[PDB]
RNA sequence: GUCUACGGCCAUACCUAGGCGAAAACACCAGUUCCCGUCCGAUCACUGCAGUUAAGCGUCUGAGGGCCUCGUUAGUACUAUGGUUGGAGACAACAUGGGAAUCCGGGGUGCUGUAGGC
RNA sequence: UGACAUUGUCAGGUGGGGAGUUUGGCUGGGGCGGCACAUCUGUUAAAAGAUAACGCAGGUGUCCUAAGGGGGACUCAUCGAGAAUCUCGAGUAGAAUAAAAGGGUAAAAGUCCCCUUGAUUUUGAUUUUCAGUGUGAAUACAAACCAUGAAAGUGUGGCCUAUCGAUCCUUUGUUCCCUCGAAAUUUGAGGACAGAGGUGCCAGAAAAGUUACCACAGGGAUAACUGGCUUCAGCCAAGACGUUGCAUUCUUCGAUGUCGGCUCUUCCUAUCAUACCGAAUUCGGUAAGCGU
RNA sequence: CGAAACCACAGCCUGGGGAACGGGCCAGGCAAAAUCAGCGGGGAAAGAAGACCCUGUUGAGCUUGACUCUAGUUUGACAUU
RNA sequence: UCUGCCCAGUGCUCGAAUGUCAAAGUGAAGAAAUUCAACCAAGCGCGGGUAAACGGCAAG
RNA sequence: GUAGAGAUUCUGACGUGCAAAUCGAUCUUCAAAUUUGGGUAUAGGGGCGAAAGACUAAUCGAACCAUCUAGUAGCUGGUUCCUGCCGAAGUUUCCCUCAGGAUAGCAGAAACUCAGAUCAGUUUUAUGAGGUAAAGCGAAUGAUUAGAGGUACCUAUUCUCAAACUUUAAAUAUGUAAGACGCCCUUGUCGCUUAAUUGGACGUGGGCCAUCGAAUGAGAGUUUCUAGUGGGCCAUUUUUGGUAAGCAGAACUGGCGAUGCGGGAUGAACCGAACGUGAGGUUAAGGUGCCGGAAUGUACGCUCAUCAGACACCAGAAAAGGUGUUAGUUCGAACUAGCCCUGAAAAUGGAUGGCGCUUAAGCGUACUACCCAUACCUCACCGUCUGGGUUA
RNA sequence: UGAAAGUGAAUGCAGGUGGGAACGCCCUGGCGUGCACCAUCGACCGACCCGGAAGUUUGUCAAUGGAAGGGUUUGAGU
C-alpha cells in the first residue's frame, strides 16, 4: 500500500495534540520595525522614569 | 448513446382535461433500474393492446420513466426510487377494467416489482377528483388543449378577469 | 494531484449569489487592536493579501497591525501539536468575533451586577447554568378540551 | 521579449545612490582562463594514464537561458546586474508596439 | 414632514404603467470671451438666471414582474448513533437524536446617521 | 646501401586485437509502450483541513517594454429599430481579461488616451508544499530611491491559482576590500559579497548490446507450472419484443515432474442405444441397470 | 554374511473450516495382537538452497561506431648525425 | 551446367583540393610568465577502382 | 568380413551398477587422412582444435595449487538464563529509493519544572466557516415529452433528469470564546502616531479580589539520549476502477497483526468480554430433546415438503406460477400477503456439527425458570505503583 | 568573531519586566524576597551596512589611521 492515513491520528492523540506553552511576553521583535524602535524607546524612558522615582 | 424509447405519450395525446378523469399508474414498488429497450417494449405492448381493445380514441398513456442515467458509452436507463411512476393511463371510468389488465401485462416486460394504483386525482393533474370537480364548479378551471389553467390568487385583475369570467372575485 | 495555492477554491473563495460587485466600506473604517479575536473570510475581489484557504473560517487573536493588513496568530494541527501560524492578512478578508463582544458586553453586565450586589450587601451568583429541567406546573383544560386521535389508515395518496 | 537600451532606474554606487540613467545590454559569458585554479587542477589530474577522471555533462534539458542585463550607469560607470525571465527570443531597443 | 450635500446597511431600495407634487432646494435651461476639451461646448470646462415643472427627482396607485419576511410544504425528504432487525438482494421498518428545499398562501415595497435649507 | 634507415623520447591519428566498466526508475510478472519522474485548473473527495489508482477532463518548460506601474475618460457581448460604415434604443456582463481550467472584475480589473520603468537597491518577518529542511511561488512591512496623481493613495512585474535548479567548477558585477606568509613593485592567482552558466531521472551518477554455454544471492514481495475465487431453463402477449435464472496473484521457486496416447477403475446425468409410458417415423416423461 | 537412502512426530476414511486439495484441528463413519509374499493409489514419497521467471545499484562469456583506455601500427619533431 | 543486375551505402584500395591539423620551429606584442598570427604530416575530406568484399535487386 | 579401431539401434540390461559411463545383442570401419608403444614439443586469457566452445589428469564459455582473504552481503539462515515493569510500527518528507537507508511520528529510559493549575478525541452557551445529502428544472445553464395560443419562431403551460448545472440547503464533522496575563479608576515613557496628551503599545499607584464568572473529569508540562518500525491485513459505513472476483484503490472508526478466554461445530480480525494465583456468588454473548452443563417449559398460531426446515456474519439462488394451505383487501370474481411446493440442475459416501425431530427438538410472537467466561461482585494471597507514618 | 587583514566583551547593584525554589513578616492569604530555569526588552564584543573626530608621517592639499554616532542585520559570543 502506498499511502493511508490510518493509524495516524491515533499516533497523534496517544501523546495528545499538545498546545505550544503560552508566555506572557511574546518578542516584539519579529514585529513591526517602526513599532519595534518606538517601543525600545518608550519602554527605555519607562523603566528611567521608574527608577527615578523609587 | 441513442434512447430506445422516442415516443412518450400515445393515443390521444390532444384529449381535453374533463374528457378522461380517472387516472391509473403502473408504479415502482423497488429501488432499481430500467433499460430504455424495456420501455419501449412494454409501450409498444401497451399501445397494442389498447388499440385493439378500445381503439386509438380511448386513452391517453403516458410513460413518465425517461433513459437519462448512462450505464458504463453503451445505453441509457432509467434510475427509479420507490413509489416513483412509471407508466400513467387516464381513460373513462369505463376503462379501468381495460387500463389495469394492460398495465398488468406490461408489467411483465419490466423488472422488478410494479404496483398498478388507481389514483384518486382527475386525470394528470395534481388535484384529487372532489376538488377537481368543486374548482371547476365554482370557475377557476379553464381547459387548455390536453392540461387545464387553474386560476391563482397572484398576478393582475383585468387579465385573470376576462380569461376567467365565469370566476366569483370575492 | 495539483497542489496549487488556490486549489479546489472554486466554492469557497466564490462571492455569494447577488453579492458580487464592490466591497462595503465599513471593512475598512473598522479598527483592529493586537489581543482582538477576529475571523477570516477570505473575500475572493481582493486577491491581494489572500490567506491560504485552510485560514478560511478560522479565528485567531490579532497580533501585528499595518497600514493595510492584520496579523493573525492561527493555532493549526500539524501531525500532533498546535503550531503558531501567523498569517498576514487584508482586512478585507477580516472581521470582528461577534463571540469577543458577547463576552465582553457579558463582562461588563457581570461588573455592574457585583457592583449593585456588594451596594446592596447581597451575593449575586455570576456563572451561567445550562439548562434546567422544567418545574412542576398545572395544565388546564378549560376550553382545552384533549382531542382523543388514532393513528391514520394507509392510503395511497397517489 | 524586447528590453529598451536605456532605462532611469536605481544605482546603488555610493556616488549614486538615486535613480540614473542605465545602459542596457546582454551578458556574455567570458573566456575561460587556462591559469584558474579549477583549469589547473584538472589539467594536473588529466595527466597520466586513467583516462577521463571527470564527470562529462550531456543531457542537457534547458531550451534557453535566463536573460542577464548589464546596467551600465552613464553618471558614474557603476555596474548592476539584473536577471530577468527565461525567453526563447530576445531583443534590444528593438522597435515600439 | 419635505429638499440638498456626505453617507451606513446595499432591490422592502430594482424594472414597468398610470396619477400627483405648495414653499425652498434640485434639475432641465441661456451662452461660448475666459480656464478647459471635443468631428460636433451635444459630453466635459467656464459665465448666468429668461422660462419649465415636460423629464430627471419625490410620492401614490397595479390582488403588476422581482425582492424581503411569515406560515405551509413538514417533522416530509435527508441524516448521526443502535440492534444476533426484516429481506436472496435491492431496500425497508423500528429505537435514541438532529432536521431541510421547491410549489403554494398571507403580509411588506426601504430604514437610518451627520451637517444644514424650507 | 648511407648520414638515409633503424633506434630513444615526445606529439598527432588509428586501434573490439586486448583491458576495465556501464547499460535509470515507476510498472496488476518482466519486456514493449506511456511519463502518472518536476508541475497547474476542474473532478475523483464523502459541505473544515488532509485523502489513493498506468483513475477522469484538459494544461506547464512559454509569452509581454507592455500584455508592467500610475492616472483619466469610456462601456461590453447582443437584439430591435434605419440611413447608400454611424444612428439611438434596450442591454447584471449573456463580452473581454496572452496562454489550460476555476475564481475575480462595470464611472473596472474590460476598452481607448496620457505619463512612466515598483520588472529598482537593502534587510529581516510571514504563507504554501513542509521534516515546518531546502528549492520554487507568494503575503504583510521597514530603510532608501522613484514613477504617477490635483489629492487620498497606489506601484517591490503580469487580476488570482503553474510557467523551474545544489555542492564542485567556470564566468560576470561590486570594494579606491582582503591574501600570496623574509621584504617589496608590476603582472598573475586566490578570497569575501551578489548573479549567471546545469543537472527535465527536475534534493541534481558520466554509461551500448547479447547470452539457447551461462553463473550467484534471493524471491511464491514476482510470471510460466500445477490449485482456489471470478466470467440451456423459463415468464410475457405481437415463437419477435423484452425480462429472470443455470481476470486476479491467496498457496508452491532449500522444485508438488509440465501434453497426448496406451492401460485401468470409479462416479455424474445435461439419455446415443436398450426397457416402459405420454402425445402429434418425430417430439416428449421415468430412467445411469447395461452397452457405446 | 550383511548395507544404504530416507526419518519433526507419526500413519483408516468422508465432510467442514483453514495459507483456498489435513494423518493430527471440529463433526461423523468406526476401531482387536503378531506377521508373510505382492503391489504401485497416497504420504502434494525421496533425490539438488529451481537449472524457467523476476529481484539485486551480484557476476562472467561473447559482440559492437557504448563509455574510457591499451598493445600494436602510422605520421611529425628533437636526439643520434 | 551456370554463376544475372547494382560501387548508393559500408568496407577495402588509390588521385586532387587545401578545408582541417598536435608537438617542434617561424613572426609580432609584453619586464617576462605568456597572449596572438602564419605554416604542418598522418588521419580525414573531396575524386577514381572494387560485389567468387559486406551487402542490395545504386540497380530493380 | 576376422583381429584391431569405433559406437547406430534396442531409447534392452544395469541405474545406492561389475562399472562416477559398464554388459548383451544389433551395428560402423577393417591396408590407409589406418591403428598404436615409447621418446619429444606446445601451459591457462595460454595451448591444441578435419571446429563440438571440443579437449588440456573424472576439473573447462577460462585447468589445478597456494595466497591476497575472515574478499564484499540493501540477500537467506541462526543468534544460548529467569522473573518483574513499560510497550510499538508498517505512516510523513527526501534519496539511481521500490527486499534498503535518512527524517518525522509512535516507544523506553533518565531527569527537571509547574500546581489548583492548565488543560481535555466531551457536553453546554455564545459566535463563525462550508456547498455534501436532500431539493430544484414554470431561477440561470445543459438535456428532454406533449399539446394550447400569437405567428423559423414567441407566449402561458406540461412529463422527466445531471459527477465536474444551480438560487437554496442540512445531519455528522470544524474554528474561537467562555476573565485575575481579569475588570474599574488614576497616572508615567516614546525618536512612533495625531490638528492635538490626540491615540497606540507598555507601565506605575489604587479599588474590585475565588460563584473568579458554564457542565463534567483529570494533577499538568517541558527537556535529554536512544530502540524497534518505515511488506500490513480485516470489518462497519462512504466510495472509485472493474463483466465480476476470497479483485485493485481510498475516507472515518474499530480491530487482527501483538490476544488468551466465553460463544458462532470448526476459523487471525464475527458476537460477548480483554487475562496476576485462588474460593464463593452473579451475569454477557449464546443456549437448555440426547451427545451437552441447563424447562421433552408456558402461551397463541403457521407448516407435511416423492430426497422439508432449523439462529446473525455464513459459506448462497431469481422472475413467474402451484384447485397446497392459512389469513386478509375491494367490488362469486379478482387481487393481497405468510408458510409449503414448483421453477431448482454433477460428478469418492456424508453432512441444520451429529443423532434424530412433525399439537417439533421446524418457523413467527409473547412470558418465566434455568445453565456459564479468565467479564462483574465479596474475600485471601503474590507482585508493581502510589500515598501515609516510624530516632524507638 | 571573520574568508582574511584584523579587532576583541560593565551606561546600571554586571540592567528591566513576567512567572518562580527557599526564607522573613503579618492575619489562610497578604506582604516582602527571589536562587534555578524559561518568555521577553535592552546594554556590550566581532562581522555586515553606513559615518569619517582625533591622531601618525609620507605624499600635509594629502597619505595613513581609525573615535563618536547610527542600522533593528548577523555569530557555534560577553
Amino acid at each position: 500500500k502506498n499511502h493511508t492515513n490510518h493509524n495516524q491520528n491515533k499516533k497523534a492523540h496517544r501523546n495528545g495534540i499538545k498546545r505550544p506553552q503560552k508566555h506572557r511576553y511574546d518578542s516584539l521583535k519579529y514585529r513591526d520595525a517602526k513599532f519595534r524602535r518606538n517601543q525600545k524607546f518608550a519602554n527605555r524612558g519607562t523603566v528611567e522614569a521608574i527608577r527615578q522615582a523609587k | 448513446p441513442d434512447s430506445k424509447i422516442r415516443i412518450f405519450d400515445l393515443g390521444r395525446k390532444r384529449a381535453g382535461v374533463d374528457e378522461f378523469p380517472l387516472c391509473i399508474h403502473l408504479v415502482s414498488n423497488e429501488y432499481e433500474q430500467i433499460t430504455s429497450e424495456a420501455l419501449e417494449a412494454a409501450r409498444i405492448c401497451a399501445n397494442k393492446y389498447l388499440v385493439k381493445i378500445g381503439g386509438k380514441d380511448s386513452f391517453h398513456l403516458r410513460v413518465r420513466a425517461h433513459p437519462f442515467h448512462v450505464v458504463r458509452p453503451n445505453g441509457l436507463v432509467a434510475r427509479v426510487n420507490i413509489g416513483q411512476i412509471l407508466m400513467s393511463v387516464r381513460t373513462k371510468d369505463s376503462s379501468r377494467a381495460t387500463a389495469i389488465e394492460a398495465l398488468r401485462r406490461c408489467q411483465y416486460k419490466f423488472p422488478g416489482q410494479q404496483r398498478i394504483i388507481v389514483s384518486k386525482k382527475w386525470g394528470f393533474s395534481q388535484y384529487a377528483r372532489d376538488e377537481y370537480i368543486e374548482k371547476r364548479s365554482r370557475g377557476e378551471i379553464i381547459p387548455d388543449g390536453c392540461y387545464a389553467k387553474f386560476l391563482n390568487k397572484r398576478g393582475s385583475l383585468q387579465e385573470k378577469l376576462d380569461l376567467f369570467p365565469e370566476a366569483s372575485f370575492n | 494531484h495539483s497542489y496549487g495555492i488556490r486549489a479546489r477554491t472554486r466554492y469557497t473563495f466564490q462571492r455569494g449569489f447577488r453579492e458580487h460587485g464592490q466591497i462595503r466600506l465599513s471593512t475598512y473604517l473598522k479598527t483592529y487592536k493586537v489581543g482582538d479575536i477576529v475571523d477570516i473570510k477570505v473575500n475572493g475581489a481582493v486577491q491581494k493579501g489572500m490567506p491560504h484557504k485552510y485560514y478560511h473560517g478560522k479565528t485567531g487573536v490579532v497580533y501585528n497591525v499595518t497600514q493595510s493588513s492584520v496579523g493573525v496568530l492561527i493555532y493549526k494541527v500539524v501531525g500532533n501539536r498546535y503550531m503558531e501560524k501567523r498569517v498576514n492578512v487584508r482586512i478585507e478578508h477580516v472581521k470582528h468575533s461577534k463571540c469577543r463582544q458577547d463576552f465582553l458586553d457579558r463582562v461588563k453586565a457581570n461588573e455592574a451586577k457585583r457592583k449593585e450586589a456588594k451596594a446592596q450587601g447581597k451575593t449575586v451568583q455570576l456563572r451561567r447554568q445550562p439548562a434546567p429541567p422544567a418545574k412542576a406546573h398545572f395544565v388546564s383544560t378549560e376550553n382545552n378540551e384533549p382531542v382523543t386521535l388514532h393513528p391514520v389508515a394507509y392510503d395511497t395518496t397517489i | 521579449v524586447n528590453i529598451p537600451k536605456t532605462r532611469k532606474t536605481y544605482c546603488p554606487g555610493k556616488n549614486c545612490r538615486k535613480h540614473t540613467v542605465h545602459r542596457v545590454t546582454q551578458y556574455k559569458k567570458g573566456p575561460d582562463s587556462k591559469l584558474a585554479q579549477g583549469k589547473r587542477r584538472y589539467d594536473r589530474k588529466q595527466s597520466g594514464f586513467g583516462g577521463q577522471t571527470k564527470p562529462v555533462f550531456h543531457k542537457k534539458a534547458k531550451v534557453t537561458k535566463k536573460v542577464v542585463l548589464r546596467l551600465e550607469c552613464v553618471s558614474c560607470k557603476y555596474k548592476n546586474q539584473l536577471v530577468l525571465k527565461r525567453c526563447k527570443h530576445f531583443e534590444l531597443g528593438g522597435e515600439k508596439k
